[PDB]
């Protein structure tokens, strides 16, 4: 009723919507790294250069 | 973790010329350099700071040259009172260094 915007609808068969099965669940892949980047050697430098 | 080399070990040439020393970084130290000479039986004394600025009461003879790894050190004239050793200090990174200052360079002037 709401697609044809009426109160009644005559027979037959209508197209109404579309239907999409939602995901399940979520997975995140990335490579076995744990050595963590030397921001801090970099940024808490005693001294910078010119 | 900041390694130096100071070339040459020694160098030798009349009154006239000019002798020049490098100092090579194995990563690079950016301007933050310091040039130092001892007369035997004397504490060295501080003649090029920050690789390119004049120290105190140094006569405007020696030249600091380079930036980043590569270094050098240019007298334009020798007058037999600069026969001496000279060290480079990196002024830079010293948390883990063997030592701040590199090798030992001797100056010999024949007259």
């Amino acid at each position: 009723k709401c697609t044809l915007k009426s109160f009644t609808v005559e027979k037959g068969i209508y197209q109404t919507s579309n239907f999409r099965v939602q995901p399940t669940e979520s997975i995140v892949r990335f490579p076995n790294i744990t050595n963590l980047c030397p921001f801090d050697e970099v940024f808490n430098a005693t001294r910078f250069a010119s | 973790d900041i390694v130096m080399t100071q070339t040459p070990a020694s160098v030798s040439e009349p009154v006239g010329g000019t002798v020049t020393i490098k100092c090579q970084a194995s990563e690079s130290i950016s301007n933050w350099l310091a040039w130092y000479q001892q007369k035997p039986g004397q504490p060295p004394k501080l003649l090029i700071y920050a690789a390119f600025t004049l120290a105190s009461g140094v006569p405007s003879r020696f030249k600091g040259s380079g930036s980043g790894t590569q270094f050098t050190l240019t007298i334009n004239g020798v007058e037999c009172a600069d026969a001496a050793t000279y060290y480079c200090q990196q002024t830079y990174s010293s948390r883990d260094v063997d030592n701040v200052f590199g090798g030992g360079t001797e100056v010999v002037v024949k007259g």
